[PDB]
């Protein structure tokens, strides 16, 4: 009982904005993606 | 290693004994036939089976449009700059990753491994 009626002061919700990080960290992820890519290819070709 | 066939009756030679001359000899047991084992040896067991795929690859396989191809290794032969490359293909083949090469143009049909 406390707690809900605290949160109907301070509010809890989810949004887009809690979905997305910032444009740098996506930049990041890109070159870890690209960097396991490569490096799969890398052992395809190795295994080839 | 191979099967050869009566020519009386086009049944199957198995191999006997000559017991005279000791000599191997291929007898058709539908009839009296008897010839000469050239080979002298009947069978063979590759039970480790180190086949050769290309042996098995035919060259039309080169026509085919979900097959990669790669311009990067030439034709051995003819020496043209786009092949198509496949895998093995082949359930039993031990464990092969290896790339079996086959040459495009027309009437080529070169194939390799590398
Ligand atoms: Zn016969
Ligand atoms: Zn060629």
């Amino acid at each position: 009982t406390v707690i809900n009626n605290w949160l109907l002061i301070e509010g809890h919700t989810i949004g887009i904005g809690d979905s997305i990080a910032d444009s740098k960290t996506y930049q990041d992820i890109q070159n870890t993606i690209k960097k396991a890519k490569q490096d799969v290819i890398e052992v395809i070709e190795k295994a080839h | 290693v191979g099967i050869r066939f009566c020519q009386e009756c086009n049944n199957m030679l198995y191999p006997k004994e000559d017991k005279e001359n000791r000599i191997l000899l291929y007898a058709c047991r539908n009839c009296d036939y008897q010839q000469e084992a050239d080979n002298s040896c009947i069978y063979v067991n590759k039970i480790t089976h180190e086949v050769d795929e290309l042996t098995q690859i035919i060259a039309d396989v080169s026509q085919d449009p979900t097959l990669p191809r790669t311009e990067d290794h030439p034709c051995q032969k003819c020496g043209h700059k786009e092949a198509v490359f496949f895998q093995s293909h082949s359930a039993r083949a031990e464990d092969a990753m290896r790339l079996y090469y086959v040459c495009t143009a027309p009437h080529c049909g070169h194939r390799w491994t590398e």
